[PDB]
DNA sequence: AAAAAAA
DNA sequence: AAAAAAAA
């Protein structure tokens, strides 16, 4: 699968959903 | 009633696909898009072969469509749509002919070939419009596999160069990373990933989306965004009475376009590249917002970390 | 009791736009600069063609333009500006004919020729001045397509090379890239994203902008600064009795020509010169998030 | 401020 | 989130 976030209306990428923290 | 494009597409619709035609389902109306976008790109069967500057691996493919029979009144197309005996007589009078331009034709002065081209050209934009609406709208279920880093992801939706030529501002892709690549003119257009794209029920009748209208979740998340986008923009929807499966819009997200986060070095200040991260080292992102604008006002809802895909895969287990 | 620089716009303006230039709208003045730039630069229909070194594409676009009509009396530039029956006259005696140059005009000894080549000039110069002024403008509410990053948005406003070549410490954009990513001269101009360009109903009767005088905040904005500049420039406005969208400057910055956010600019106010913290948010985002 | 001088 | 230009 893929955890990748692309940014849109104002937030930010984020490479990876788990690794957040 | 309509503009000149909507009727456009529905003349042609209408007169390729008789009754078989259905105007309220998304698939159907994609699908005969999709047909007719092929159909006025010269790509079907029995058209002209493109040679200008092809390379001889090209000119093969080109030669052995020309040589290929044409489609066959009656055939299937996509699930519910089938060609009517008079798809042939549409396509040898309102598609212009191969490498047709618009100056060549206003120099005619024949305003009769004027309007089929301006005609063509507006069945081209709805139908790419279409299209990316139908590449949202897989993606919220099935992840591309070329996207594979936020590099990828930046280039969506993975359009042909027809497509780009069409809508530069809303096709990504291979097109769209060559032009921002090369020498950027006053022409340039940026690829605005989440521009709002009604569903194709609602764009061929000219209905723009608002708060109120009766939509699945689905087509709703794939008009103002796509799979990898962020899943609280799923906050623009609510079920019905009764859940079923039809709900309806509550609002719709802010800065969908335009949204720069530059702060120029001017008056003895430092440069800024990004605002949102600058801040002072707490660059906590789950803590960032949307502004979701509402029929009571604008609220802003604190963002969910979570792919629209990977949250439409849960809420779906 | 005009400066000649602005006599001559004046003059010009009128002879071509007739009753119907007004000297108050920023907008209209802005459009009336751009017709008469566009005239004098040779890029209206009917006009000679700039083909001494065209390509083929640039050299076929040319001929069009060239065989394509001149505008005629009554056309409608813009949104206020009609075109008298004088324009051409003036066109005809007013612009040097194409490719003229300053040398050949001082060696002949044509006392009438010298007034018009440099009256010329000094007409390019205050039209490319309203042209900065009004991009300016324009990128405080709607930046452009090719400003992704702080290497783009570092040569704003992206005017064309007419445009530099008249005012190169006031224009950004592709020529001055190339003069700063090349071999530099003596006579090599830096440019100066945030100099003070006095709003355009200013410019063209040689009024200073200043403090105390009636301007509106984007004006204000659009005079000092553009729209990637920081939020903080706004403090130099102030609305009035009722707002109404028309208020008074109460400073000039200075240098116009956690520690990140603490970085303060200098503003001029009538009693001096004060501090004020920076707000860290470009221009175009306070005047996105404060419009409602 | 005077001088100089297109993808 | 109008119109005129205009293929690996």
């Amino acid at each position: 699968s893929c955890f990748l976030v692309v940014a849109s209306h104002g937030l930010s990428a984020i490479a990876d959903s788990r690794i957040e923290g | 009633e309509l503009p000149r494009n909507l009727e456009v597409f529905n003349e042609a619709c209408g007169h390729v696909f008789g009754s078989s035609f259905n105007r309220e389902d998304n698939s159907v109306i994609s699908d005969a898009a999709a047909f007719l976008f092929k159909m006025h790109t010269h790509s079907l069967d029995g058209q002209e072969a493109k040679v200008l500057r092809a390379s001889e691996k090209k000119r093969e493919r080109e030669n052995a469509k020309k040589s290929r029979k044409a489609p066959e009144a009656g055939m299937r197309v996509g699930r519910s749509l089938i060609l009517t005996s008079r798809w042939t007589e549409y396509c040898a009078t309102c598609v212009p002919a191969l490498g047709s331009k618009m100056k060549v034709i206003k120099a005619s002065g024949d305003a009769a070939m004027i309007q089929m081209m301006k005609d063509h050209n507006s069945l081209l934009r709805v139908c790419v419009r279409i299209e990316v609406w139908k590449a949202r709208y897989v993606s919220l279920v099935a992840l591309d596999e070329r996207i594979q880093t936020l590099e990828d992801a930046q280039w969506f939706p993975y359009l042909s160069g027809d497509s780009y030529r069409a809508c530069p501002g809303l096709v990504g892709g291979y097109f769209a990373k060559k032009a921002a690549a090369g020498e950027r003119g006053k022409n340039y257009k940026k690829l605005n990933q989440t521009a709002i794209i009604p569903p194709p029920r609602f764009l061929i009748i000219g209905h723009r989306l608002q708060i109120g209208d009766q939509v699945t979740l689905r087509e709703l998340l794939a008009s103002i965004a796509w799979g990898l986008c962020d899943g609280v923009l799923a906050e623009c929807w609510s079920p019905s009475q009764g859940d079923g499966s039809i709900g309806v819009v509550v609002g719709l997200p802010l800065q969908a376009t335009g949204s720069c986060f530059l702060v120029v070095a001017s008056h003895g200040l430092s440069a800024i590249a990004d605002s949102r991260i600058e801040g002072t080292g707490n660059t906590n992102l789950l803590e960032e917002c949307i502004a979701i604008q509402k029929q009571d006002g604008v609220i802003k809802c604190k963002r969910s970390g979570k792919s629209l895909y990977h949250c439409l895969k849960e809420t779906a287990g």
